[PDB]
């Protein structure tokens, strides 16, 4: 598991409709690092250092076995410098 | 006989005079409800000099209280109008889409509608 | 005149139909609608005796089956004074 | 007067019939008639012990037939000295 | 415009959504929206005769499968001149 | 004293009936009524842990047949300083 | 900003959860809560249509089943001049 | 101090039980009451999010039992900017 | 008064019968009599709400058992600007 | 203003109470009551279309009970030119 | 007030209960408590008629079911001027 | 020190035991013992609501069995201040 | 006249006897005829919305009977200035 | 936008309302109407793809039961430049 930082919402309004309406975050491992697109299963405001999975381990944490994630952020860290 | 506004309601008007050691110290929480809720609920049962009154003791709350002030209580029709109400009110046929491409076209998602009631 | 019609409705279309029955049909004044409150709208007319009688027949039979429906239609010949204080004597 | 009479009903049409009736029965004094919301309204009249008896009443067989109906009608001979700052004044 | 055409909902999305319906589909002005309360939300318009009947059955289609639904549709051609006062001149 | 005692009813009549059943049954001090909305109407008492206790068991009982009656009864012996500004301070 | 999406609830709580969603899942701003009565809430917010299409819909899954549930989740791509009189500009 | 913790409930009764639960089982502020309408009142109470945990499991345990019941217990660990707007800053 | 009341008959003789007993039983002024043509005969007359409905009570009796007798007896509490002009104003 | 409608009636009676409601009922203007001959009385309004839909049905419903009865209501969106010159224009 | 209500028990916690009901019911003043001998204690009150009348009535229920019973309960509406020397004037 | 709890029983023995009883359960002050006549003894206590409570309870299960036996328990936790006249302050 | 009325027909035949009972129903003017392709022709029709209405459903029943039939009949009361590109502007 | 939404259909009736849906349900702006022959037409816009999304749903909805109905209804969020070339630039 990653620890990365919400930046920013990310929009896609013709992705598959296998995504249902679980909203889409860029998260960054640090500011001006490679940016990436995480599930947001338990909301995060902008600046949150959360704390995201990969793998298969990603879709079960998107609410369904057959979901189309990559990456997915299961909790936001209460204390992260 | 004689028509017009006189004639229109009928018997839906009113007020017209018109001529002519139990094995658990406190009770199962299903078993009963208090009827005083918070603190001074006695579904646990406290040995000792509680303030419990038993029968014997006749006085504050009970018949005294009840009884001092007359009361009249009619059978009024009584229908609820809210939001909890309205949870099961009858609703139209859901609507579905025929839209094809890739539009995020997902039916396993709550009901979102768009202009005119189509989903989406 | 000073007899006292009133219409209570469920909802608000049931009581501008019965408003308009009631100012249409006889010389009567909307002199008020109240919210109740729990969708409970009413509209009180004040005219003489005979106009009111109309007027509140009218508006039972406009709105009897518009929208949700009527509650109640009375008619009061003569209100007491103290009640004055608790009767719209205008409607906004 | 030291005694209330409270009649609750189902809707503004019903109070204010109520309250006519009562004001019109014995020497009461309409103090208020507050709109409980969810569609009742509560009208509390102050008067003589007697007379409220009376008032209280004539309110009831009223209001039990108009409208939604009659929710509680109750009589206190006095109230007690907390009880009368949470009891209107004048008939708002 | 003098005709008045009101669509009366369950909730304040059904409602805004006849009124966006209503609005769009014929030439009517939407003089205003009141929460009647016990959620009821009465979307009011005025127009022409033909234009409002247009807008109106607009607006029941429209919102009839929102939200809880449509509670009631009417139409009203001719308004008294005393119902007006009982009417929003403008939408707030 | 810091214990407060609350008996929630639908209506107004059942809660003034209770407030003064509360209020005459020992020695607490009503601090306030509220609407809460949809008919709750809560009335809210302030004394000794004991006393208060006496006085929401007589005021459930006075009111539980009055009007819609009685929705819940409660004492909170020490009530946290948060919960303070909540509560009304005298009734208003 | 002209594009609005509204998601009504029962109670709060809903109301608060999808309000969250709503702006966590994209770029649109909270312009209203509206009491309508009788539980209902409505949140609204304005935006671009993709960025409100996507923040209505995330918001929907939020507060499907939190405390009594959702009632309506409505977006509007291009809203009639009239009205926005009665939508709100501000949340407070 | 971010984290919001909101429990919805029928009642004011149930809400002061569930207001007192929240702010002695943590260290959480009791930042607001509402009444929704039609019976619903939410307490909010802003603190950390361990706090909020903490505080909404022990509220919504105590106010299971008392009057009508709980509605709803819902945690949100951070509330976004745009919601701030919404909520009450501090108890009415 | 601007409420309208009309009795029409079979042949003259009922007419004025109708006529004369109408205008004594009320303060009911006689504005026309219009021979429709067929055998009809019609009396119209103005007054308050009230006065003519005793009038026309009285004029249906009156014509009822004279000659051929009577067809319609009606009452219009308010009668519109533009049936004024298909109004006989004075008899000729 | 030009579509044609018109209700026949056994008497002036069911006449002049169709030309009332259908007066009242939307915006069409009297153009004519025309005395046929043998006890027909024929009503004839002209407005827009909408308008004068709703008026005949008004007019149809009224006078369908009133003394004889009602004949033929009837309505013709746009008349032909040559027919104008057999229609009333102002009620004489 | 010059009526005076009497209310006889056997034993004196019957009487104080009696008492209290009676003072805390109606609009009395409690002039005093007579032991009779034999187990009999007698308590009066003063006050208006109709205020007395509801304070026997309160008093007599609650002390019927409190220790040996109730003996008497007696309403005197007013009093002749020899009987007030065997009165009690104020309680010891 | 306001609350009033009395047991009354037939004789002294039993009076004295539960006088003795009432004084060791909670923290009362034994106010007075009466001797009502005709064999009955009353004992009065005095003292806060819980512990009045405590006391009487305790009193009468002691002198249920005693002599001629137990009378009456009573407990009222506010007597009225009229009331108060009449009691004993001292037990001498 | 800006609301369009449109009727589809299978064949030519229908199609013009169509436009004959829609232009002779009511006051709409014939805007255009447009061969669809492999069999179908559409009429459209501006005018009034309450006109437009009769004559489309004039039109309508007159050209089912003949040919092949109707296949939609619509109106649009106020159709968007984006539409407006497509239909004809004039009959050529 | 670059988005293309497409609707086909049997028949002009069908697609002209598709085409009013659509231009009136979004922002975007209809750029053909092309007859493929067989019956089928096929209404074009462009946008952006969340005003695209709104409209052909919007459209897909209104034309499914007018006329034949509805053939299809697709979105391309982003077209290839080389589909542009077959694409109408404006409706004729």
């Amino acid at each position: 598991m990653k620890i990365m930082q919400v930046e920013k919402t990310l929009v896609s309004t013709n992705r598959i409709a296998d995504m249902g309406h679980k909203p889409l975050l860029v998260v960054w491992e640090k500011p001006g690092a490679p940016r990436q697109v995480a599930v947001d299963a338990i909301g995060c405001i902008p600046g949150d250092w959360v704390l995201c999975v990969g793998s298969s381990a990603a879709r079960e944490a998107a609410g369904s076995k057959s979901y189309p994630s990559d990456l997915t952020i299961i909790g936001i860290i209460d204390q992260w410098n | 006989r004689i028509t017009g506004p006189g004639m229109l309601a009928t018997g839906l008007i009113t007020g017209t005079p018109e001529f002519r050691k139990p094995e658990l110290v406190c009770a199962p929480r299903s078993d009963q409800m208090d009827r005083v809720s918070g603190e001074g609920k006695e579904r646990c049962h406290i040995t000792g000099d509680d303030w419990s009154v038993n029968k014997h003791i006749t006085g504050t709350a009970g018949q005294w209280a009840s009884g001092r002030n007359p009361s009249m209580r009619g059978n009024a029709r009584v229908v609820e109008t809210s939001a909890f109400a309205n949870r099961n009110v009858p609703k139209p046929e859901k609507p579905g889409s025929k839209i094809t491409g890739s539009s995020g076209n997902d039916t396993q998602g709550s009901l979102i509608t768009y202009s005119g009631g189509a989903r989406g | 005149g000073i007899a006292l019609g009133m219409i209570e409705t469920r909802g608000l279309v049931p009581a501008i139909e019965a408003a308009d029955a009631m100012t249409k049909a006889a010389e009567v004044r909307l002199v008020g609608r109240q919210f109740v409150g729990g969708g409970y709208v009413t509209v009180l007319v004040r005219g003489e005796t005979g106009a009111v009688n109309a007027a509140v027949r009218a508006g039972a039979d406009a709105c009897e089956r518009v929208g949700d429906g009527l509650v109640a239609a009375h008619i009061i010949a003569r209100v007491h004074s103290e009640v004055e204080n608790i009767l719209p004597k205008a409607p906004q």
